[PDB]
């Protein structure tokens, strides 16, 4: 076991730095999804202008699609 | 091998800690991954 | 198993220990003690000097005050050292009651306070309620004063808010629970 | 006949053995080849019974031997030398492939295998011994042997796993003895396996292995009981190193069992009743659980007597435990009433039965239970009674016995009134709606914490398998 | 009274009869308790689409 | 939601091995 | 098979099986009141009369 | 068959020692007169201990006679060529020999060869039933349920309206029987209209019984509805004895005279509660029942009464009152409290705020426990 033991000095000091990115990326993303939301809510206004007057009145026929 | 089975508690701590922080990392950053490819 | 391991000095030194803890007012420790020996006095040593401090508990578990008291003062026609423990545990009886009486009712009778916490004289009576916090005016005590006071002095600690829990605290909690 | 016998056994166990030993060898997945252990053992166990049973003995000769051999000599010796083939090297059935162990490469130290080998030799070892009922010699002996091969070794976590299920058997086997028949060579063996699952509880904690700082912290809880200090359970206690990360949940079960025990004794019923019937939940419920099932019920019966409650009748009732639960049930009927005189004849009647599990301890208690239960009934049902009407009811001397049992009862709310002597009359003190009063919004806190730990729960937990399925290879 | 035409309760002890109507009750609680009352079928029927997993 | 990502990952594990069952019979 | 073993580990520790020991060894909360309070209700009216 | 129930309330009667010497004895005459008629050798051994060899005999005989002149019958009919049915109403007959002696194992059997061979479905169900009715005349109730469970199976692969209402006053008897009073209610009072009298206890108990379980159960409203203003009840007067001492009581009860219930209440345990047989064990849940339901009524109605009123009404004594009312305060139905000294029982009863969040704390407590077990379970596999 005397094998290990060496390693913990040279290769694995390098590779905690690396760990740290991990943990930044984490924090990162939340702050992403977060924006997201905000995102979300302000498309939701302008949808609703739309809704509103002026409007004109017309007459459904049928579907074509289910979306158009 | 029957000194170094002896002096272990020194380097075994370190190196066992530092491990343990790549599995509880990965994790959480898969986890909100998929969060944000969704909203 | 059996080599001396045993002595007569065992059954009266096992006793007086019990003894003291109960002069501390130790229900808790006094249980754990017993279950130390318990195994071991079942028969081999089995029950008979080692009975006084059992029967003593037993009797203050129930709440049966009236009983202890009678086993105490007996316990100096079975003397055995008993003595030194007979005198704190008496104390210990008045204390108790005094306690308990505050929840009862504010006024007693002067001679309902004589009666109910065993003192054989009034002045030890007058005494108890000076340490108390309670006056005698004309003869009759008044557990009002010293209940209020001890309200207004708790208030004032620091460890607190939490404790109460107030009303702000409450929905602040809950809402970073949702935001986290 | 005999050979052809053992030989097909022994094969059986190769073919487990070779399973489990190349999983440990291939990456890391380590909760994987702990659970193929587990079954392992039990497939093995239930083997045993038929195909002969000195397919072990075979394996130790086919295996590399440093003092296995002579182990297991030791272990015939003890039920009388029978030999019949058990002479090393009278077996090749590796025959120094490279798929089936190196016979010549092993020796010389270019490859080592004797490791693993070693620690599941002891595991085959003990669970024989156990089962037969090969006790004492061997017991001594397998503690000497296991404790200096295990920490010669540099410990993994993998090898933790292992030698937590030979920790229980090095306590099991010693106790087991001991209450058949008392000695003295038995008490200075004691003091020896306290010391050793003690120091080892630190070793534990260093490495951070699950599965044995659980293992020991049970053993040493079931210690202090069996030799009565409370006292030492206490500081041990108050320091709770017990994980909850990933054990068995029947090492949780038997966790709240003991800690029901000795908060019950430090008079304490809110946690005890909690951990009893959480244990329950907890523990599985087979047939291998019949055991476990009811003496959970016969604590809680007590636990409930000694607050004040009265259990359901109808939880002895409609329980098939119900032949059990006989003294529990004339205990509820007695304390119930408040006659005294019923307590008395129940307790005395009934000494030997709860004195097998340790409840006649719990029941002198309920002395004080008997009386104060049958008023906290008739303070319900009058409001205002007489001092007078009291006593001739319940047997109870006079009016001045009586106030003095209430009044410590009433400083601990549990009857909750106020007495008046200088009208003669106990006057219970009411609640009423607590609606009305602010008591719900207590209620509510901690419910919503509950609720938030489980979403917090079904979060972590869900992406757990999806981790696993994206990276493996699909169509 | 029994019959609820006017519910009142009659006092013997002062010689008194007082009449009340329209007693205060929780609205807000009679609309959760059947919402309740859906939630507990529903997880029923949600752990037996998920027997599936054993 | 637990119960059906879930299920779409038992359904997963199938897909999984069938990958290296289709391997073996064009071998 | 997996909880196997902790569940044998456990039993031993439980006592056997004292549910099995036991049959080897070896206004539901009192009777009915009610054939009593026939006498009773009875002797009140004859008393009742007379008062 | 349709002697059975008519034995066995009388070897009841019999057993019971409770009951007058005179009434014991003019049971005993009627019971041995259809001893004989029937034939009850195998039957008598079970009877005689609970409370002629010629009898055995007669036993025997009948069993060479009727066992002799089935069996050759039914071989006749096996050997002639129509399988399916002739051999199968042969079989029926075969099963009421054996339900003449009062002998339910043998019935069992030869009435599953008449099923075994392919009969009408609604035959079959008929078939059932008679098994299930000699799970009565034993008191084996447990016996009765597994059978009741088997038509239940058949009765709506069928359509059998017809079978439908056998079997609603069979279950009404079942759950009548057994301590469930909630169902037997139910079943009980809609069997009064669809009443089947083919092998089945009298009309006359059935109504008895239907009053009984709708006391048991229904609140004040709706008894008066469905019990007192029930069309057929007023149809079938009070004649019987029995019928007459449970109608009395209903009604003071409404009408809230509280001189004359507690005298009814008296003469309904003797003649009522303790002869029939599936109410001598349930005499006391019935009239624990009744007590606290007619004190929780007049308790609605005051804010306070004295103990001497309250007692003085029933015509109990004070010191009756006190200690028969204080056996059902705990149990809570009556909600109040006695003021010994005062002598006041005052009432107190929660109908604001407090009613809608018990309710609601305590269902949302249960669902949380469903919540913890199956997520906790599903993460682990």
């Amino acid at each position: 076991l005397s094998n290990v033991n060496s390693d913990i000095y040279f290769k694995l000091k390098k590779l905690e730095k690396e760990y740290e990115l991990l943990t930044l990326q984490e924090d990162y993303i939340k702050d992403e999804q977060r924006h997201l939301k905000r995102e979300l809510k302000r498309a939701q206004e302008e949808v609703k202008r739309i809704q509103s007057v002026p409007l004109v009145i017309g007459q459904f026929l049928e579907p074509i699609d289910q979306n158009t | 091998e029957t000194h170094e089975s002896g002096i272990k508690p020194y380097f075994e701590q370190k190196i066992q800690e530092t491990e343990l922080k790549i599995r509880s990392k990965t994790e959480n950053v898969r986890r909100l991954e998929a969060q944000r490819n969704a909203l | 198993n059996h080599k001396l391991s045993e002595s007569d000095k065992k059954s009266k030194l096992i006793s007086l220990y019990l003894l003291n803890l109960l002069s501390q007012n130790n229900t808790t420790k006094f249980h754990s003690e017993l279950q130390y020996l318990d195994k071991h006095i079942k028969n081999l040593e089995d029950d008979s000097l080692l009975s006084y401090p059992i029967k003593l508990d037993r009797w203050l578990m129930e709440g049966s005050y009236q009983k202890a008291w009678d086993l105490l003062q007996s316990g100096s026609q079975n003397i055995s050292e008993f003595d030194s423990f007979t005198d704190i545990l008496k104390s210990a009886i008045r204390d108790e009651i005094a306690k308990n009486t505050e929840l009862s009712y504010d006024f007693l009778p002067l001679s309902n306070i004589k009666a109910l916490l065993f003192f054989n004289n009034e002045k030890e009576t007058e005494k108890f309620a000076l340490e108390r916090n309670w006056p005698i005016v004309n003869s009759k005590v008044y557990f009002n004063n010293q209940s209020k006071e001890k309200a207004d002095y708790e208030d004032e600690m620091m460890h607190e808010e939490d404790q109460k829990t107030n009303i702000i605290e409450k929905a602040m909690d809950y809402a970073i629970s949702i935001e986290n | 006949l005999h050979h052809s016998e053992k030989k097909y056994a022994e094969e059986d166990q190769v073919q487990e053995l070779l399973k489990v030993l190349n999983e440990i060898s291939k990456t890391t997945l380590t909760l994987d080849p702990r659970y193929i252990w587990r079954s392992l053992k039990d497939l093995s166990s239930l083997r045993n019974q038929e195909l002969l049973n000195a397919e072990t003995l075979c394996f130790t000769v086919n295996v590399l031997y440093p003092d296995s051999s002579s182990f297991k000599k030791n272990l015939l010796k003890f039920i009388t030398s029978n030999h019949k083939s058990s002479v090393p090297g009278s077996a090749e059935l590796r025959n120094s492939y490279p798929a089936s162990f190196y016979s010549v490469n092993t020796e010389k130290k270019t490859i080592e295998v004797t490791a693993e080998i070693n620690c599941f030799m002891h595991l085959l070892v003990q669970l024989f011994l156990w089962d037969s009922k090969e006790l004492e010699q061997l017991v001594e002996f397998n503690r000497k042997v296991v404790i200096p091969n295990l920490l010669c070794y540099y410990n993994l976590r993998s090898l933790n796993l292992i030698n937590a299920k030979l920790w229980f058997y090095i306590y099991l086997s010693h106790e087991t003895l001991a209450r058949s028949s008392e000695e003295i060579n038995s008490d200075n063996q004691n003091i020896i396996l306290r010391s050793t699952m003690m120091k080892f509880l630190k070793i534990a904690s260093l490495k951070h292995d699950n599965e044995t700082k659980a293992m020991l912290i049970n053993l040493i809880l079931r210690d202090f009981l069996n030799n009565g200090e409370v006292d030492s359970a206490s500081d041990f206690i108050s320091k709770l190193e017990y994980p909850h990360t990933d054990v068995s949940s029947s090492l949780e079960a038997r966790y709240f069992f003991y800690l029901s025990k000795i908060n019950a004794i430090q008079l304490d019923y809110s946690t005890a009743n909690e951990y009893i019937i959480a244990a329950i939940r907890k523990a599985p419920h087979n047939s291998k659980s019949l055991g476990f099932l009811q003496q959970s019920n016969k604590l809680h019966c007590c636990i409930q007597l000694l607050m004040g409650d009265i259990p359901e009748l109808s939880f002895f009732h409609q329980s098939n435990m119900q032949k059990s639960l006989l003294p529990y049930y004339h205990l509820t009927k007695a304390v119930k009433l408040g006659d005294l005189k019923k307590f008395t004849s129940t307790i005395t009647k009934y000494k030997q039965l709860l004195l097998k599990d340790d409840t006649y301890q719990l029941c002198v208690r309920l002395r004080s239970n008997v009386i104060k239960t049958g008023i906290r009934i008739i303070s319900l049902t009058y409001k205002k009674i007489s001092l007078r009407d009291i006593c001739l009811k319940l047997n109870l001397d006079s009016e001045q016995t009586v106030e003095y049992m209430v009044s410590r009862a009433i400083r601990d709310g549990v009857i909750e009134a106020k007495i008046n002597h200088e009208d003669g009359f106990i006057e219970t003190t009411e609640l009423l709606n607590i609606y009305d009063s602010e008591d719900p919004q207590q209620v509510f806190d901690e419910r919503i914490k509950f609720a938030n730990q489980l979403h917090d729960e079904y979060l972590v937990s869900m992406r757990y398998p999806e981790d696993k399925k994206t990276q493996q290879n699909e169509k | 009274i029994l019959d609820k035409i006017f519910y009142g309760v009659l006092d013997q002890g002062n010689g008194w009869l007082y009449v009340y109507e329209t007693p205060n009750q929780d609205a807000t609680y009679d609309s959760a308790l059947e919402l309740v009352g859906q939630l507990n079928k529903v997880v029923d029927q949600l752990f037996e689409k998920a027997s599936v997993l054993y | 939601e637990l119960m059906v990502i879930y299920i779409s990952n038992l359904v997963r594990s199938i897909i999984a091995f069938d990958d290296l069952i289709e391997n073996k019979i064009q071998n | 098979t997996k909880k196997k073993n902790e569940e044998i580990n456990k039993k031993s520790l439980e006592e056997d099986d004292e549910f099995e020991d036991f049959p080897i060894d070896t206004d539901d909360v009192e009777v009915d009141d009610d054939f009593t309070n026939e006498l009773k209700a009875e002797l009140d009216r004859y008393k009742r009369e007379n008062q | 068959r349709v002697p059975n129930y008519e034995v066995s309330e009388k070897a009841f009667l019999l057993t019971q020692s409770k009951v007058s010497i005179e009434q014991r004895k003019e049971a005993a005459e009627f019971v041995l007169a259809k001893i004989k008629e029937e034939e009850m050798a195998p039957y008598y051994k079970y009877l005689c201990e609970e409370y002629d060899q010629e009898l055995y005999n007669e036993l025997c005989k009948k069993n060479e006679s009727k066992i002799k002149e089935l069996n050759e019958k039914i071989q006749k009919l096996e050997e002639d060529d129509e399988g399916e049915l002739e051999q199968a109403q042969a079989w029926i007959n075969l099963g009421e020999y054996y339900a003449q002696i009062g002998d339910k194992d043998n019935a069992e059997k030869t009435l599953g060869k008449s099923l075994s061979k392919a009969i009408s479905t609604g035959a079959k169900i008929d078939v059932m039933l008679t098994i299930a009715r000699l799970g009565f005349f034993y008191n084996d109730q447990l016996y009765v349920k597994e059978k009741l469970e088997a038509v239940n199976s058949m009765i709506e692969k069928g359509g059998d309206w017809e079978r439908r209402n056998r079997y609603k006053t069979y279950y009404g008897i079942h759950c009548l029987a057994v301590r469930n009073f909630k169902e037997a209610a139910k079943l009980l009072v809609d069997s009064l209209a669809t009443f089947t009298s083919i092998e089945l206890t009298s009309y006359e108990s059935i109504a008895t019984y239907a009053s009984v379980t709708g006391l048991f159960t229904l609140e004040r409203t709706d008894l008066k509805s469905k019990v007192i203003d029930s069309p057929e009840l007023l149809s079938l007067i009070s004649t019987t004895a029995a019928l007459q001492s449970i109608s009395s009581l209903t009604i003071s009860l409404y009408a809230s005279d509280y001189a004359s219930y507690f005298p009814y209440l008296l003469e309904t345990y003797a003649n009522v509660l303790i002869p029939c047989k599936y109410l001598n064990r349930h005499a006391d849940f019935f009239v624990r029942e009744m007590r606290r339901k007619v004190y929780a009524q007049l308790l609605e109605s005051y804010k306070t009464l004295s103990l001497k009123s309250m007692a003085s009404a029933f015509g109990v004594s004070v010191a009756f009152l006190d200690n028969d009312l204080g056996k059902f305060i705990p149990n809570k139905q009556l909600n109040c409290v006695i003021d010994r000294v005062n002598g006041i029982v005052e009432t107190n009863r929660p109908d604001n705020k407090n009613a809608q969040y018990h309710l609601l704390v305590k269902q949302g407590d249960g669902l949380l426990t469903k919540l913890q077990k199956y997520g906790a379970a599903v993460r682990l596999t």
